[PDB]
């Protein structure tokens, strides 16, 4: 900002949102389907 | 609603001179400034504090803040000292409101 | 800041147009009220 | 914009006096100035008498209100001042000045200021 | 809570005492600041 004075990136942004610990991120394969007609 | 004026401002030559017109709430309304030398009707020096009408000398300004409207002359000469007025009209009681004159002495 | 001057907003209404209209609008009335009846117009009721 | 006052060097006691003030480049009722008169008794400040506006207003001071009367005619391009009752401590040049008002916005609204009076008439000097 | 005085004393058009010269703290990025804002509001908008 200017043991100094810090604020967190994202205060000048956006309100931050923390993501669930529950929550993984690992990569899950995902197969596209066409609908019927295609 | 009283403007009051001192009676006199005596100055050097080249000094400035400064005419007060005190009333209550003075600077919520517009003071218009007189100069009369001469029996003579006076000419207008200043306009709504600030504006200084056309032909009058730069030697002239103003302000109007708070309890106290001020007429500041710089560079006094001979060819200024003057009984100078304060005039306002006051639209709330539909008037206007004189002072009773200050006379400049060199 | 406000530049310059305070000034009221305002709109600006022909006269003649406007006296024009409203006496068609007089004539049409009177087709629902009757030739020898008096139309008057006023201004809305206090309200918010 | 020059304007020049007419009336009687001398007043009885009690005499009514009457000042007419003639104008020459403006009118009244035609562009938005007015006129208003001021006299000034001798080694006095100026006492404010009256005004009339381009609109037919008119406006007396306080302390003239059952003494003064004025009105306008504008065929003519004069306005008179009268004073009932008049006393010795009434000895004062009168004047007629020019009441200048810069316009800015719509005078249905009020859109005016009081510019002051920049041109005075030259006046009389009346004594009772 | 606002803190208000009149844009113009010296107006005396219609618009008079219509907008109002207001101050208040209001809030700043950071939860453990305030800053001082002064901003004009129409009268319509404020009440006392
Ligand atoms: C609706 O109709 C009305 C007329 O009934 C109309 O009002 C007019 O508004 C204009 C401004 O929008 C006014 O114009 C002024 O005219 C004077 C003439 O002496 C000029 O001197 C003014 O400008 C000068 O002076 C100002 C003094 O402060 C300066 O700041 C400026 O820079 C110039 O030096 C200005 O031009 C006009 O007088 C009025 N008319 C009346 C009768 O009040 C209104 O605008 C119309 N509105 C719409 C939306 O059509
Ligand atoms: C704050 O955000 C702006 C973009 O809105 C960016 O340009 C600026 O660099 C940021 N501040 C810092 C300290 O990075
Ligand atoms: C409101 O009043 C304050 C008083 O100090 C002044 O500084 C400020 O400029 C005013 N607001 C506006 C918009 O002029
Ligand atoms: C509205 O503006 C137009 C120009 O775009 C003008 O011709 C018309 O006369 C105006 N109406 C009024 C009522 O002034
Ligand atoms: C215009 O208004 C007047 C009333 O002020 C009315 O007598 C006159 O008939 C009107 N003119 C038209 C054409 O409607
Ligand atoms: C008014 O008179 C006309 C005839 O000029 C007639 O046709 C019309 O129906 C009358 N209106 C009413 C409401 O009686
Ligand atoms: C803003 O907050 C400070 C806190 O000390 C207070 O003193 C001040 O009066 C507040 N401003 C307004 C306009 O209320």
């Amino acid at each position: 900002i200017n043991n100094k004075e810090y604020r967190l990136i994202n205060c000048n942004t956006s309100a931050i949102t923390q993501a669930c610990p529950k929550v993984s991120f690992e990569p899950i394969p995902i197969h596209y389907c066409a609908p019927a007609g295609f | 609603y009283v403007l009051t004026q001192p009676p006199s401002v005596s100055v050097s030559p080249g000094q400035t001179a400064r005419i007060t017109c005190g009333a209550d709430n003075i600077g919520s309304q517009s003071v218009h400034w007189y100069q009369q030398k001469s029996p003579q009707a006076p000419v207008l020096v200043i306009s709504a504090d600030t504006e200084r009408p056309s032909g009058i000398p730069e030697r002239f300004s103003g302000s109007n803040s708070g309890n106290t409207a001020t007429l500041t002359i710089s560079g006094v000469e001979a060819g200024d000292e003057a009984d100078y007025y304060c005039q306002v009209w006051d639209s709330d009681s539909k008037y206007a409101l004189f002072g009773g004159g200050t006379r400049l002495t060199v | 800041d406000v530049l310059g001057h305070v000034r009221m907003a305002h709109c600006n209404i022909s006269k003649a147009t406007w006296n024009e209209t409203l006496g068609k609008v007089v004539k049409q009335l009177r087709k629902h009220f009757g030739n020898n009846t008096i139309i008057r117009f006023a201004q809305s009721s206090g309200g918010d | 914009v020059t304007l020049k006052e007419s009336g009687p060097a001398l007043v009885k006691p009690t005499q009514t006096l009457t000042l007419t003030c003639t104008f020459s480049g403006f009118s009244l009722s035609t562009n938005y100035m007015g006129v208003d008169w001021i006299r000034q008794p001798p080694g006095k400040a100026l006492e404010w008498l009256a005004r009339i506006y381009w609109n037919d207003d008119k406006y007396y001071s306080t302390s003239l209100k059952s003494r003064l009367t004025i009105s306008k005619d504008t065929s003519k391009n004069q306005v008179v001042l009268t004073m009932s009752n008049m006393d010795p401590v009434d000895t004062a040049t009168y004047y007629c000045a020019r009441v200048k008002l810069s316009v800015w916005g719509v005078l249905q609204f009020f859109e005016w200021s009081d510019y002051g009076l920049d041109s005075w008439g030259q006046g009389v000097v009346v004594t009772v | 809570t606002l803190q208000c005085t009149n844009y113009a004393p010296k107006l005396r058009s219609m618009m008079r005492g219509e907008i109002k010269n207001c101050s208040f703290n209001m809030t700043t990025e950071l939860r453990d600041k305030k800053q001082k804002v002064y901003s004009l509001f129409y009268r319509l908008d404020v009440v006392q």
